[PDB]
């Protein structure tokens, strides 16, 4: 069964590595299972304060620097936000180009997260040294598509490289790893460790290509520079050779998704099937992404191909529409001044006030976003459940493939394993849509290259920009007064997932998911990392 | 086994775009760099250890017998005793100061570590500062938001193999930052002919006219973007968008409004 100590006491993990940003996790453990949790974000920058009084056209450039991991997404949400505030409807080519860049972001973001951020929670790299490479080649044939990268020779070269590295005594990023000397929570056969380690290294190269693809349309990566109020600036991105290169590069990236990412995810998921009973939450939210109609926030919600919705209490039979008026943020357990509870983002307040480390009354730089009083999990799992509930055919098919491979019910996805699985599921689906989406823009841009619409700065207005970023439901909210930024508020997916308690004292999604986490070894609490990493935390995003 | 030079990489007030930019290197790729060239001994984004195990990894590196080079990503928030930016219960200013003290060299990757960056923009609620200001020591600055990995990895290899490269007045290697963006821009002939796009929807824009009237800061920005490109494919002005001047100190305040020259 699942290894579990008899440990009773506190565990603090700070820093949480292999995330973006600065997170401290505090838990109380009783008899080897987590009984209470706190998600404590440790950096404030204050972009919303910085934005006040500025030109609304500048917003996207400041807010993109909320995060370099989910690069682009904030420039996009800010652009959608200001487009809405000035009431301009972007041209078709701009919708298409903006959406493809998001699709590119998903591919790069999710590949890097699985291999370079999450995998080391499940894969013992040093155990790969014990594998026989011929036995590993055989096993690779039985869990994944045939590929030369999975040959005995290829897997030996990886093993030899790893061996020479370990024997040098400079373990670099593997220094003091939780798997060193073995660990009861690490289940994989050495051969699977070897296989995944080869892909880890391959993935370091593949992500370069995924970023290059994105940069053809985005101008550069990280931090794209192609969006403007009224659409996009990149006329070159509608032309033939750049689109052929973008398709060619996207197809390499997707071949790697299908040959390596999904099969490694499924292999890991098969060995860690017990993680289907750990780390579940109840409520899910998505604003949707990949809309056919982005003329307004309402059209986005209604036409997103990855649909929007609200699920509550795991009830897959009742996907509610998103009520943007029902979103608010609490500050009661956060490092902000008193009086700031229950604020809709149009009326958001960001008034920093620190107390002290591990003050249970005020313990995070994140606000606590709530929806009609409820915490909401956002991200790939939220999107996957909403699409599945709604019978979106790509999700129904891929989810069913996953449930069939694992021989598990759909309820098993309400867990850390499901959260991890959902991230791959939607990456496979983005991949299967790339060519159709690329052809739509190629053909459209051939016929007419309109990319940016005319618009006028209002004296006073407000607007909202919605996106489902790789980590989930993202919204930027502006008030314009005297043609300047009067208020600008970001509510970001990691704020939804990893923020603290709201005004009712109610745990956020990560805090709730942490309850019942078993700890095989309190010295080396990988189980905390597993669940926290599955939410794909971005603390610079969460706090801004 | 030949000894590989120890690199300690700290993250303070940052978006992690600099880390992301570094791993876009292709000469060499990042795996070859850390397997063959350097010993990357602390790096919160990708390191296996967490919590107390990661803190101990840091302290082993800082106490290494052969010494280490320091990379700093992010500015330093100094308000409130440094407590608005903490790692392992320690103010980031404190840990950077400590790591910097015995560092063989300090490279600031990004405008944030170099100059203070986005969190330093008015009204700077965290009292963020650049590393050199906060510590009172000279730094090798690889600015940009983010810098090109060519520039960062170039500096690193240069420092380990040749010494400190020649720096300009803002601490930047002349190899990469010696030339204005503008002087290498393919739209230069348009700038010279006073052929400027009045808007992004204009026919002038469609024809690739100069973006100066739309706020391009290329003429006052030092970087090698048009010469080296990003991701082997593109750069902002090629994507039809003005330069923000993102490698210049305090650009958040000196180069705004971004769509104007005012
Ligand atoms: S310089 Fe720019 S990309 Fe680098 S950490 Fe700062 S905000 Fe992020
Ligand atoms: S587009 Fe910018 S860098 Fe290029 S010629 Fe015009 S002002 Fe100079
Ligand atoms: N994805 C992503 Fe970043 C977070 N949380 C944003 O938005
Ligand atoms: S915005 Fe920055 S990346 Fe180059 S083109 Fe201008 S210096
Ligand atoms: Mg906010
Ligand atoms: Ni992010």
């Amino acid at each position: 069964p699942t290894p579990q100590s008899t440990f009773t006491g506190p565990i603090v993990v700070d820093p949480i590595t292999r995330i973006e940003g600065h997170l401290r996790i505090m838990v109380e453990v009783e008899n080897g299972k987590v009984k209470d949790a706190w998600s404590s974000s440790q950096l404030f920058r204050g972009l919303e304060i910085i934005l006040k009084g500025r030109d609304p056209r500048d917003a996207q450039h400041f807010t993109q620097r909320a995060c370099g991991v989910c690069t682009y997404v904030h420039a996009l949400a800010s652009s959608r936000c200001v487009d809405d505030a000035v009431k301009v409807s972007i041209p078709a080519n701009a919708r298409m180009m903006r959406n493809l860049v998001m699709a590119s972001q998903y591919l790069h973001d999710h590949l890097v997260h699985f291999y370079h951020l999450h995998a080391l929670d499940w894969v013992d790299v040093t155990a790969a040294l014990k594998a026989d490479p011929n036995k590993a080649a055989k096993l690779a044939a039985s869990i994944a598509p045939a590929r030369p990268g999975n040959s005995a020779k290829a897997l030996k070269a990886v093993q030899d490289k790893l061996k020479a590295f370990v024997e040098s005594g400079q373990l670099g990023i593997f220094t003091n790893a939780y798997f060193l000397g073995g660990h009861k929570a690490y289940y994989l056969p050495p051969e699977v460790d070897l296989i995944a380690t080869a892909h880890y290294l391959e993935a370091l190269h593949m992500q370069v290509k995924a970023a290059s693809a994105m940069a053809i349309l985005g101008g550069k990566n990280p931090h794209t520079q192609f969006t403007v109020v009224g659409g996009c600036s990149n006329y070159q991105g509608l032309t033939k050779d750049p689109l052929a290169n973008y398709l060619a590069l996207s197809k390499e990236v997707c071949q790697f998704v299908n040959e390596c990412y999904i099969p490694d995810l499924l292999a890991v998921a098969g060995f860690y099937k017990d993680w289907g009973g750990i780390g579940g939450t109840s409520n899910y939210l998505a604003f949707g992404e990949f809309a056919t109609d982005d003329s307004s926030p309402e059209k986005h919600l209604a036409t997103s191909q990855f649909p929007s919705g609200v699920i509550t209490g795991r009830d897959l039979g009742k996907v509610d529409n998103v009520d943007l008026g029902a979103i608010y943020e609490d500050v009661k357990y956060s490092w902000y001044a008193p009086g700031g509870d229950g604020k809709h983002p149009y009326d958001g307040v960001t008034d920093p006030k620190y107390t002290k480390l591990d003050d249970k009354d005020h313990y995070s730089w994140m606000k606590a976003p709530r929806y009609k009083g409820k915490a909401m999990e956002v991200g790939p799992l939220a999107r996957t459940f909403i699409a599945y509930a709604k019978g979106q055919p790509d999700f129904k098919k891929v989810v069913d493939m996953v449930l069939g491979k694992l021989s598990v019910p759909a309820t098993a996805l309400h867990s850390t394993l499901g959260r991890t699985a959902a991230r791959g599921i939607e990456t496979a689906i983005v991949c299967a849509n790339m060519e159709k989406w690329i052809k739509e823009m190629a053909d459209s841009g051939a016929k007419d290259n309109t990319l940016c619409a005319k618009w006028e700065m209002p004296e006073e207005s407000k607007g909202v920009g919605l996106a489902d970023a790789p980590r989930g439901a993202l919204s930027h909210w502006i008030r314009i007064k005297g043609k300047k930024i009067d208020n600008f508020q970001l509510v970001v997916p990691s704020t939804w997932n990893l923020g603290p308690r709201g005004a009712q004292g109610d745990k956020s999604p990560v805090e709730e998911a942490l309850i019942g986490t078993p700890i095989a070894d309190p010295k080396r609490p990988v189980e905390i990392l597993r669940t926290v990493h599955a939410f794909d935390p971005c603390i610079a995003c969460g706090v801004h | 086994a030949k000894h590989r030079p120890s690199v300690v990489w700290l993250h303070n007030a940052e978006c992690t775009g600099c880390t992301e930019a570094a791993i876009r290197t292709i000469k060499p790729y990042i795996d070859a760099l850390i397997l063959d060239t350097i010993s990357l001994d602390y790096q919160e984004t990708i390191m296996a250890a967490a919590g107390e195990a990661a803190e101990a990894a840091l302290h082993q590196a800082l106490e290494g017998k052969d010494g280490y080079y320091l990379v700093v990503e992010g500015g330093l928030p100094t308000i409130d005793g440094g407590q608005w930016g903490m790692v392992a219960g320690h103010p980031m200013i404190e840990t950077t100061k400590k790591a910097a003290a015995k560092a063989k060299g300090i490279i600031c990757i990004g405008t944030c570590s170099a100059y203070g960056g986005v969190q330093k923009a008015k009204p700077n609620p965290s009292q963020a500062k650049g590393v050199s200001e906060a510590l009172g020591v000279k730094t090798i600055n690889i600015p940009g938001c983010p810098p090109n990995p060519i520039n960062f990895v170039g500096a690193v290899v240069h420092v380990l193999t040749k010494g400190i490269p020649d720096l300009d007045e803002n601490g930047r290697p002349k190899l990469f930052y010696g030339e204005l963006v503008h002087d290498n821009c393919p739209r230069l002939p348009h700038f010279e002919a006073s052929e400027f796009a009045p808007s992004f929807d204009s026919e002038e824009a469609k024809k690739g006219f100069c973006l100066y009237e739309l706020g391009c800061k290329g003429p006052v920005t030092y970087n090698n973007c048009p010469k080296v490109l990003f991701n082997q494919v593109n750069w902002p002005v090629q994507a039809g968008h003005p330069c923000l001047g993102c490698s210049e100190p305090d650009f958040w305040d000196t180069m705004t409004p971004f769509y104007e020259q005012g």
